[PDB]
């Protein structure tokens, strides 16, 4: 558990990828997951129904996920901003900073 | 590959530009840190060959001849104990490129104190 | 024709453990090195799992509830067990599924069989006694296949009857335990997906007597009934299901 | 670029425009059913499931019973031939995202394209880990990086060199 | 309380584990943010009499 | 109608997670700030001004 932080990073990042692409099996309510079932059981009537609520689903969870990826991409920038400080006052200059 | 969804999707306007504007945005600004964090000497300093620096040894931090990533001990220990639209876009620098980075950095905190820090 | 057998010896049922038996695999979809979630109708970890033996003299033959779904066990040496009796009154009331193996082939019906109180096969020491049904008159479905079939073999099935569709699945493992179920794991693979249409809510197990009256030969087997659960099903290198967690057994596996 | 940008003067740096979805070929339907083809973007239906994608051949042996092959996030990757009794693999068609480089238009209207994760056997032609890059002459002196390609790899104008 | 409700809320997913897992990373980022700032000793110390 | 219900209170929980962790991020950064004062202001004496 020594490089917990950056694991704890590629983690999470993993798993967000793997979230959003779980999603795309999910139907929202529709009759079925898959566009191409949808184009090829309905009549466009129906069917602009079927992939509008799919696409509701699918950008709802892709803003979801874009938004927690900013969130951590601040978080990580926060993190970079202090790494950079650290290398700055703690390699390149000997500091009087306690801890 | 829908073009019927694509069409709907139109009719929602200009969300995808924005989630794509966004993760550029991200994907540029991890390179940023990269640059930040690791390129602050714009010389590559290099250590003598014949390493007295009084008693003190720096083997397990400075780059290994006989290993083809140049990575030092401990960096080569630090990389083994790290194990439907979506692209990933490589780091505009290398692990190579931050080794050397590094390296670069130890040569000058080694041979130049913190001198090479604020100047020549 | 039927034959009432009144040399029977009174003795209650037993019950066991289920350890981690009864797996299956939930679809025809090959994995490789991952976990997979599903719910399905299964078999809970360490289940009480109902006991019968065939012993000189006890002949367990009695008629269970189906439930959602069966799991089989037979610890089995000379295939005294041949088949099974699925349906709601076992008369021609209703309509019946018959699955049988007798010496030359495997016969899968669904007629209106006249069943028998006592339904068995019989071996003569050859087999020459066939006591299931005394008439079939309206039969929809028939299906010829392939041999299904101390302990030495442990037979495992599972029974479902989903959406018209009953799905039958089998294991054959070599076992050399003497008298329970032994400890281990083993996934069932799908055998035969019957499209029958039809309401099962009762079922009976085939014997088989042994003449010189009649000697019941050694066999014992196992009953247990699938509720709906999920499943952390683990996949190999190979794509072999190797170990499975049950999400409700017990907070660790949760 | 201009059009994305909504600029008629586009500055130095590399810009993501557009994706190169390779478009699909033919359509091979299979059943237990038109001939089969291999090492092509087609539109494959296999025993009612439809998709497009390279249908190659497979190390997976499976077992007798199972017909379909997912991966860990749920996309059917590997199928069997209903025909044939074989394995394949479905690599889905390639993709990628098309950036394009260029200096200042002040300086100079010459451009290069950038294909991100796409081999340049199957779209001045450079194979770099970050993608395929076209219209960049590759040279093998090192300078300072002045537009970011990726993976080590910057492009500078001097005609544009890589 | 309403099993219609959760069957039909099934349907759209795990955005529920998704939203219990951020809410647990912050509830965890909480007691670690607490932790940086006082449990910066490992002696208890006590003032003389 | 619960379809309609549900994705109201789904927008309206994910709203509220939202703004959780964007407050959830202003609050580390103030605990950052905090446990840097701890470290330099009480365990030493800074030079740094203000
Ligand atoms: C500096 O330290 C390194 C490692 O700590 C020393 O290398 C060791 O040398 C001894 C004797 O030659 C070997 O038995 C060890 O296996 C070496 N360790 C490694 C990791 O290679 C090195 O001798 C020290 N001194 C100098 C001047 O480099
Ligand atoms: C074996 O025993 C069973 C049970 O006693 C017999 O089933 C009975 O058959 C008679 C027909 O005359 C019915 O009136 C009874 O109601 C049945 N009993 C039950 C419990 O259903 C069966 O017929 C016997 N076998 C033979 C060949 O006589
Ligand atoms: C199994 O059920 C029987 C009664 O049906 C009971 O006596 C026995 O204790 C049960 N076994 C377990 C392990 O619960
Ligand atoms: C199936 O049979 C059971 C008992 O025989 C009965 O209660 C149930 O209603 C039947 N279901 C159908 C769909 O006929
Ligand atoms: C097994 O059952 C089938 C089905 O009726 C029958 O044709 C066959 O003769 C039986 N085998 C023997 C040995 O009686
Ligand atoms: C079932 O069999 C009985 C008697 O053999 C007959 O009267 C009835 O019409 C049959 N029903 C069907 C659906 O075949
Ligand atoms: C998978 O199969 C290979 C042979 O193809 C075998 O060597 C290996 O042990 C198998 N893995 C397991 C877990 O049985």
């Amino acid at each position: 558990s020594a490089l917990g932080k950056l694991q704890d990073v590629v983690n999470q990042n993993a798993q967000a990828l793997n979230t959003l692409v779980k999603q795309l099996s999910s139907n929202f309510g529709a009759i079925s997951s898959v566009l191409n079932d949808i184009l090829s059981r309905l009549d466009p009537p129906e069917a602009e129904v079927q992939i509008d609520r799919l696409i509701t689903g699918r950008l709802q969870s892709l803003q979801t996920y874009v938004t927690q990826q900013l969130i951590r991409a601040a978080e990580i920038r926060a993190s970079a901003n202090l790494a950079a400080t650290k290398m700055s006052e703690c390699v390149l200059g000997q500091s009087k900073r306690v801890d | 590959d829908s073009t019927e969804c694509s069409n709907l999707l139109l009719q929602y306007g200009s969300f995808c530009t924005q989630l794509n504007r966004a993760l550029t945005g991200i994907a540029v600004e991890q390179d940023k840190n990269t640059q930040e964090v690791f390129a602050q000497v714009k010389q590559i300093y290099k250590t003598p060959p014949i390493k007295d620096f009084g008693g003190f040894n720096f083997s397990q931090i400075l780059p290994d001849p006989s290993k083809p990533s140049k990575r030092s001990p401990i960096e080569d220990l630090l990389f083994n104990k790290v194990t439907n639209g979506l692209t990933v876009l490589p780091p505009l620098l290398t692990d190579e490129m931050i080794a050397q980075y590094t390296s670069a950095l130890l040569a000058g905190t080694i041979t130049s104190g913190w001198t090479f820090g604020a100047g020549p | 024709q039927c034959v009432n057998l009144t040399t029977r010896t009174q003795l209650p049922p037993a019950y066991t453990n289920s350890f981690t038996r009864g797996v299956y695999y939930p679809d025809k979809v090959f994995r490789s090195s991952v976990l997979h979630s599903t719910q399905d109708l299964f078999l809970p970890f360490f289940s009480n799992v109902t006991w019968f033996h065939a012993i000189h003299k006890r002949f367990d033959n009695p008629v269970l509830p189906f439930n959602d779904g069966v799991y089989f066990a037979s610890t089995e040496k000379s295939n005294i067990i041949r088949g099974w009796i699925f349906g709601t009154t076992l008369d021609s009331k209703t309509q019946s599924l018959l699955i049988v193996n007798n010496a030359t082939n495997v016969v899968i019906k669904v007629c209106e069989f006249q069943f028998c109180n006592d339904p068995f096969l019989g071996v003569y020491y050859m087999e020459s006694e066939f006591r299931v049904y005394s008439s079939a008159n309206n039969c929809t479905f028939e299906y010829v296949s392939q041999p299904f079939l101390n302990f030495k073999n442990l037979r495992e099935f599972v029974f479902k009857n989903i959406d018209g569709y009953f799905k039958i699945y089998s294991k054959h493992t070599p076992i050399n335990l003497v008298r329970d179920l032994p400890q281990g794991f083993s996934a069932l693979e799908p055998l035969v997906d019957l499209p029958i249409g039809i309401n099962i809510t009762r079922f009976q197990t085939l014997l088989a007597l042994h003449r010189s009256g009649w000697t019941a030969g050694a066999a014992a087997y196992y009953v247990g009934y699938l509720q709906p659960r999920t499943f952390l099903l683990k996949y190999n290198e190979n794509g072999t299901i190797t170990d499975a967690v049950d999400c409700a057994l017990d907070p660790l596996s949760e | 670029t201009k059009c994305t940008l909504k600029s008629f003067t586009v500055e130095k740096g590399i810009y993501q425009t557009s994706n190169f979805r390779v478009q699909p070929t033919e359509s091979i339907v299979r059943f237990p059913s038109t001939n089969l083809v291999k090492n092509k973007c087609v539109n494959f239906n296999f025993n009612g499931l439809t998709g497009t994608g390279v249908l190659t051949e497979s190390n997976k042996k499976f077992l007798p019973f199972q017909q379909f092959g997912r991966d860990i996030a749920d996309t059917t990757d590997a199928v069997r031939d209903p025909q044939t009794l074989e394995i394949l693999d479905i690599t889905p068609c390639s993709f990628g995202g098309v950036s394009v480089i260029t200096p200042g238009t002040n300086t100079s209207n010459q451009v290069a394209v950038l294909y991100q994760g796409v081999n340049c056997t199957e779209v001045n032609v450079f194979q770099t880990r970050a993608g395929c890059l076209i219209g960049a002459e590759h040279v093998n002196n090192s300078y300072e990086c002045d537009i970011p390609i990726g993976a080590g790899i910057c492009a500078s104008y001097q005609s544009i060199i890589a």
